RNA sequence: UCUGAGAGUUUGAUCCUGGCUCAGGAUUAACGCUGGCGGCAUGCCUAAUACAUGCAAGUCGAUCGAAAGUAGUAAUACUUUAGAGGCGAACGGGUGAGUAACACGUAUCCAAUCUACCUUAUAAUGGGGGAUAACUAGUUGAAAGACUAGCUAAUACCGCAUAAGAACUUUGGUUCGAAUCAAAGUUGAAAGGACCUGCAAGGGUUCGUUAUUUGAUGAGGGUGCGCCAUAUCAGCUAGUUGGUGGGGUAACGGCCUACCAAGGCAAUGACGUGUAGCUAUGCUGAGAAGUAGAAUAGCCACAAUGGGACUGAGACACGGCCCAUACUCCUACGGGAGGCAGCAGUAGGGAAUUUUUCACAAUGAGCGAAAGCUUGAUGGAGCAAUGCCGCGUGAACGAUGAAGGUCUUUAAGAUUGUAAAGUUCUUUUAUUUGGGAAGAAUGACUUUAGCAGGUAAUGGCUAGAGUUUGACUGUACCAUUUUGAAUAAGUGACGACUAACUAUGUGCCAGCAGUCGCGGUAAUACAUAGGUCGCAAGCGUUAUCCGGAUUU
């Protein structure tokens, strides 16, 4: 969902963090414990590889963010072209819209990223987008359409945000270009992409 | 709906009375022709379906077809 | 665009076995010329036929039907085809500009000529007298005028002169003109005016003595001619009697007849002189949509303004809206407002839909009557506008249903298309409600009247092709009983996935001051508390059946007092279904006694019909016992039995000859007499 | 125009009088979309001159864009 | 790069055959729970049941008489048509009941076919006659209207003349059931409108006319072959089969007639049975293949139904027509009218699919020299969460889990829960205002320059100048365009298969489950409170078809 709530109770279930330990920030608690009734000194009581399975997809799609929708869209999108799809899925899943405005450091969460492209805050190739299913190429250029650069937040984040070694930026300009594609190293490990491949029984 | 429907009918139902007209007046021509047989019957036989082919109640094959059934029975006189 | 003095919507009102029918379809035919109607040759062209009073006030129920005269064309509306309604009555004054009342004359009491009256009184709607039944015996102007003014007291001025008697009456004498005499018979279309002869011609001016001054009271120049004695014009007392029409201060009276039609173009005359037009008279005042209800003229300006009157089903169309308009002019095709719904409704066309036709129109113009194809979603008092302006709200009476009625469904299937048709039917008439009884589950209707409902049943039969017969009203009477011995309740069963054994003794004593009060006494240890709170539910929902008929068993205590389970079988429903049999057996030992709901009958009347009233009260057994006022009229207090006033509504009706009205109201529980007890045996 | 709702679209296709649109056709003389007019159209210019030369005349719509090519001119050499 | 995912379930325990069953999609799907949005589609799968109301295709006055009106004493010019005549009526749109077959495609032969019109092109558009619509008058009638008489014109109708060229015919030259060629016999072509010029005459320009020359186009026929189930359907067919003469079709033909003769098919199934519009194709699978043929296209059948016919190049014509069967309606009760398988709507059924929707703006068609005219074709609007897509209901900070609730029930503490409160920011949408599209500048029209036959010129060709075409649109879109977290979250399951259990009541009762199976007093299980997991403006639930299903 675009929106997840109370996503810390997720982190607490998961224990999958966002950029060091602000997902577990110990507010209340730093705990990877299980909420709800069903027991927060033991574990719960159905089990599968199926489970782990959708464990370790969901973390990965609460990390980005991704609508089941979109997520079949994107997959479907991703079985067009041809090549080793299993890395190139995780490529261009960093490459969203909104993972790419993360990746430049002009949002501190994607939750907040969707909340930027959405507003009118994001413009690309001279065309407003409203929706942040667009897959970033390499030496695009992003702007942030300056209407909206004199947010305290958006000055403080730009220049001590996130800066990736596949892209550049400018920290006091708010703009940036995606120069090339990603290593799969860099990015955590957390997550196997053979798990939701295998886990594709739609189609 | 249609605007011209009784138009062309009570048009055509004159031309319809002529057309009887004309086939009957071939007919008879015809029907001299099959009790005598003769060059000067099949000239004017020539002449009237010249006439009438030329409109829209003889084919141009179904004249053919007549005229070569009439030369057929009078080339053998 | 067109003249709006010679613009004007009347309506004939009249009473049923009084004219009504015969009055306002001969006045359509003698002033039907155009040809959206053009009755007169219409009707030559084709042999006669006649119809059923139902049946022909089906096809006499009009909205919208176009009369011409020398200057002016009239916009008659027959609603009321019943014998008389309120709700159409409403509509039409409210819709109307004025009306042509015509009063019952072949009988002398007018059962219900009075409230057509009553309710364009309040209204202050503009009307005339007129008397349609002089061609028969017992009806008199002197003995109509002077009845009325003992009835009512009304302050009306007598106008025209009969010539003759109730039989003799072969001419009719105007007073502000000269004597017309009738140079035909039927549809009176030959009337011309000779000298009056001198054996009346002083009388007409002894009423010109009259008649003046009682219009020379608010008309400075009337007076002032009238003191000085000099022949007032004609005009100006024309005037006077419009303004005192609109005003309310005296009522025009005329004579003649339209069962054997005389004297009709007088009075196309007298309509098109004396009744207001809506430019005559200060437009349709309405109480505007803005959070206080100010009330606001039309004024017959080009924003538009309207409210739905009748919706009616038509196969092949759907929904047919007629609409009187009160400003303005509405166009096919456009998008109306509606506030209520607060939604842009789509119109689709506009007819005017006659007696026997409709015509499609383009335009309706402010002031007139017309209906509309399209707004699926308008329902009743609601406004709509395409011209934007402030919407306006009016409705000035409404009715309650409170005649009852339960009729036993005969099929499923005609059930459920009862329930189409009534929905439906709703939409035509929302006065009546309908509903199904939790109670005896028939089909209950609820309206105000014999003839009524007979024409519901008509139309529903008719249209919507529902065939049913007639059903049957009852009352619940409930069930109440005496003391039981203590109870023996046994149940010994092999079932349940197990076997099933139980001794229950409970005391179960029937009390209407208490309800369910369970007492438990177990104290040697006889059954564990395991088994008490079974006990209590199984009571619980048994005690809502009787032996007698089913019917519920209320206000009776428990006492547990002993029990008896076996070892590790019986398990819990073995106590439940014990006490259910124990329950039972008890229920019909006892003998029980039934009670029904008496109420309180104020039934009002200024003891014209007294001897009536103890005369019908007793024929039900009664309560008679004496008389009581209210402040302007006695009304006595009957206690009466629900199951008898469903007849009774028509049996006072009738006595009282529709002079009568009361209320149903819960008195109190009352145990059932003898008489209705002994139908329970079987 | 065919196609998508506000969409324009104009195969140029060789049809007769007789079938409706996009119904039965004789050739596809090529393809035209009536998004933005700036003579952006496919066309083969070969089989035009038979569709010319042996009765059943195109579409009116395309008169500008033959008579900017000049094909009114190569077509009435023809002619002489 | 490509060809395949398994699981539960019978025994005291255990292997095998083997069924059931689920885990995946699409849905002329409904419907429950409700419920933000647009782009984008989709939307009677159901009574070929009957339909008021209009749209549903109408066009030509520079093709004609003939009058009304507009101007003009008048003469005269023009709008309209009451009509004639010309075209368009067969197109188109919808339906699938019939139809299992040349329906379909296939390679096709048409030594057997038509195609007005358009198109290449040859010959020319000559000379006569008589006509009725219309109009008027009478009968009768509400009209319906017919009857009777007169007057009329045309590019309307029937002769005649020449006919390059044509068919026919006899002779002379040819092909592998036919044509090519020489001469000769017979015979038949129209018509003028309008413009320029010319004293006039006449000539020239354009359209059209007539045959003729190319074609092109589709239609039709014949054929190879394939193309449902059906043996609980083995004899069947009599112009039926073979041939001959005559006749019919645009053609060939038992197509028909008359005559003679006796077949023909089928055991690889004739015939009969029930079904089905045929195909390209949709959906499923990994494929062969299966299912179906929603939007789409081609073809074909019918046009309330059963016979029948004219017209025209084109028919037995949705909306033309004659009659018969049956239906609806009006009537003056004498007589007739019409049939929405056109668009909506409607009557009914169905569980059910939207509005009695706007412009012909664009396209296309038809008619027109041309102003241009008609378009429920077409292009658009609306409605429905019906589907795909996107997208709001916020975002960062914010503690040792705020209060309260649930569990712990034991009372530590957790869950609710950085979610809260609060701080900070934010404006797609909500909200404020303006501009404002593209599509349509195509297409014709008028000025213009030149071009070629032409000449006395007028008229067609391109280069641009102008004339203009909007239901859409008040649209998309754009603009520190105002205020403002403000304008919006429901929802399947949580006993195993299969992501989700805590507590209580229930006592084989209430009930649950796709399979197994639980409830008879401790239910991981039924129900309830909470919490949880999965989706999400959707969630489910059934029928549907496929990988399982290799269970033909």
């Amino acid at each position: 969902m675009k929106y997840t709530g109370s996503i810390f109770k997720r982190s607490r279930r998961l224990g999958f963090s966002l950029l060091e330990n602000n997902k577990e920030f110990s507010k209340g608690k730093k705990r990877k414990t299980i909420p709800g009734q069903h027991g927060n000194r033991f574990r719960s009581s159905t089990m599968s590889g199926y489970a782990q399975q959708l464990q370790e997809k969901q973390r990965m799609q609460y990390m980005y963010g991704i609508t089941d929708k979109q997520f079949r869209r994107l997959f479907r999108l991703v079985l067009k072209q041809r090549g080793n799809l299993a890395v190139n899925l995780f490529r261009v899943l960093e490459s969203r819209l909104d993972n790419i405005v993360y990746r430049m450091g002009f949002a501190p969460t994607r939750r907040s990223a969707r909340q930027l492209v959405n507003h009118g805050h994001v413009l690309l190739n001279d065309r407003t987008v409203d929706t942040p299913s667009i897959i970033l190429n390499p030496g695009d250029k992003v702007r942030l359409k300056a209407k909206t650069i004199k947010i305290p937040i958006v000055k403080a984040a730009s220049e001590s945000g996130v800066v990736s070694p596949f892209v550049e930026t400018n920290n006091k300009t708010f703009e940036g270009t995606y120069v090339r594609f990603p290593e799969r190293s860099e990015l955590p490990a957390g997550i196997n992409e053979s798990y939701v491949v295998e886990w594709y029984k739609r189609l | 709906n249609i605007k011209s429907n009784e138009k062309r009918l009570r048009q055509n139902i004159k031309r319809n009375l002529n057309n009887k007209g004309q086939k009957t007046k071939l007919k008879t021509n015809v029907k001299n022709f099959h009790k005598e047989i003769n060059l000067d019957n099949l000239g004017n036989v020539y002449s009237q379906a010249d006439r009438l082919a030329r409109k829209g109640i003889i084919s141009t094959n179904r004249a053919r077809r007549l005229k070569s059934r009439n030369v057929a029975v009078l080339n053998k006189t | 665009t067109v003249d709006l003095i010679n613009f004007r919507n009347f309506g004939i009102m009249a009473h049923i076995d009084a004219g009504k029918t015969t009055t306002s379809e001969r006045i359509l035919f003698h002033s039907g010329r155009i040809h959206k109607i053009g009755e007169t040759h219409d009707g030559e062209s084709v042999m006669d036929w006649m119809e059923q009073e139902k049946e022909r006030g089906i096809t006499i129920t009009s909205a919208a039907t176009s009369v011409s005269w020398k200057n002016c064309s009239l916009n008659l509306i027959d609603t009321p085809g019943h014998v008389d309604f309120t709700v159409e009555v409403e509509r039409s004054l409210r819709v109307l500009d004025g009306a042509i009342a015509v009063l019952d004359a072949q009988m002398g009491v007018e059962p219900q000529t009075e409230t057509v009256w009553r309710q364009a009184s309040r209204y202050e709607v503009p009307r005339i007298i007129f008397v349609n039944k002089m061609d028969k015996t017992g009806a008199n102007f002197e003995r109509s005028v002077q009845s009325i003014q003992q009835r009512l007291g009304v302050k009306a001025v007598p106008i025209q002169l009969p010539i003759g008697a109730e039989n003799d009456f072969n001419g009719i004498i105007d007073l502000i003109e000269e004597k017309v005499y009738f140079f035909d018979g039927g549809k009176e279309e030959k009337a011309e005016e000779k000298p009056i002869p001198d054996q009346f011609k002083d009388q007409v001016k002894q009423m010109r003595a009259h008649l003046v001054e009682e219009v020379a009271n608010f008309d400075d120049q009337l007076m002032a001619d009238y003191l000085e004695g000099k022949e007032i014009s004609i005009a100006d007392i024309k005037r006077c009697i419009r303004k005192g029409v609109i005003g309310c201060q005296f009522f025009p009276v005329l004579c003649g007849s339209a069962f054997k039609n005389k004297g009709i173009k007088l009075l196309l005359d007298a309509v098109v002189d004396f009744l207001p037009s809506p430019v005559d008279v200060p437009q349709a005042k309405a109480y505007g949509e803005d959070g206080n209800e100010v009330l606001i003229s039309a004024s017959d300006d080009a924003p538009f303004v309207g409210l739905a009157f009748k919706v009616a089903t038509d196969p092949f169309v759907g929904r047919l809206t007629f609409v009187r308009v009160y400003s303005g002019v509405l166009k096919s095709g456009s998008y109306v407002k509606n506030v209520r719904k607060n939604k842009k409704e789509r119109v689709s066309r506009l007819v005017k839909m006659h007696a026997q036709n409709r015509n499609e129109i383009e335009e309706i113009r402010a002031g007139d009557i017309c209906a509309i194809i399209g707004l699926k979603d308008t329902t009743t008092g609601e406004t709509l506008v395409d011209d934007k302006i402030d919407v306006q709200l009016e409705a000035m009476q409404f009715a309650q249903p409170v005649i009852s009625l339960a009729v036993e469904p005969k099929t499923k299937a005609d059930q459920e298309k009862m329930s189409i048709a009534l929905s439906k039917l709703a939409e035509e008439d929302p006065t009546f409600k309908t509903f199904t009884d939790p109670e005896t589950g028939q089909t209950i209707i609820a309206g105000m009247g014999e003839l009524h409902l007979d024409i519901l049943v008509d139309r529903m039969r008719r249209e919507f092709k529902v065939e049913v017969n007639v059903g049957a009203p009852q009352v619940s009477f409930r069930e109440t009983f005496n003391k039981e011995s203590e109870v023996e309740g046994k149940y010994i069963k092999q079932s349940g996935g197990r076997g099933q054994y139980g001794h229950v003794k409970i005391r179960f004593e029937p009390n209407k001051d208490k309800g369910f009060e369970f007492v438990d006494k177990i104290v040697g240890g006889r059954i564990p508390r395991e088994y008490i709170k079974p006990v209590q539910a199984g009571l619980e929902n048994a005690m809502a059946s009787g032996p007698l008929a089913g019917y519920p068993m209320i206000d009776i205590k428990a006492t547990l007092f002993d029990g008896s389970f076996h070892e590790v079988d019986s398990s819990e429903m073995a106590f439940k279904i014990a006490a259910s049999l124990a329950l039972k057996e008890a229920g019909k030992v006892c003998s029980p006694v039934l009670l029904e709901p008496i109420m309180a009958i104020e039934v009002t009347v200024p003891e014209q019909y007294f001897g009536d009233t103890m005369g019908d009260i007793s024929s039900r057994r009664g309560l008679i016992e004496g008389t009581e006022q209210r402040d302007n009229v006695q009304v006595i207090k009957a206690k009466v039995p629900l199951k008898e006033m469903f007849g009774y509504a028509t049996d006072l009706r009738s006595f009282s000859q529709g002079r009568g009205n009361y209320v149903m109201q819960f008195s109190h529980y009352a145990e059932t007499p003898k008489s209705v007890v002994n139908e329970i045996i079987a | 125009r065919m196609g998508r709702v506000h969409y324009p679209t104009y195969r140029i296709v060789a049809v007769d009088s007789r079938v409706k649109r996009d119904g039965k056709y004789i050739a596809l003389i090529g393809h035209l979309n009536p998004a933005l007019k700036e003579n952006k159209c496919k066309i083969d210019e070969a089989v035009a001159l038979e569709w010319l030369n042996k009765g059943a005349k195109p579409t009116d719509t395309v008169r500008s864009l033959f008579s900017q090519t000049g094909l009114w001119k190569k077509f009435v050499e023809s002619k002489k």
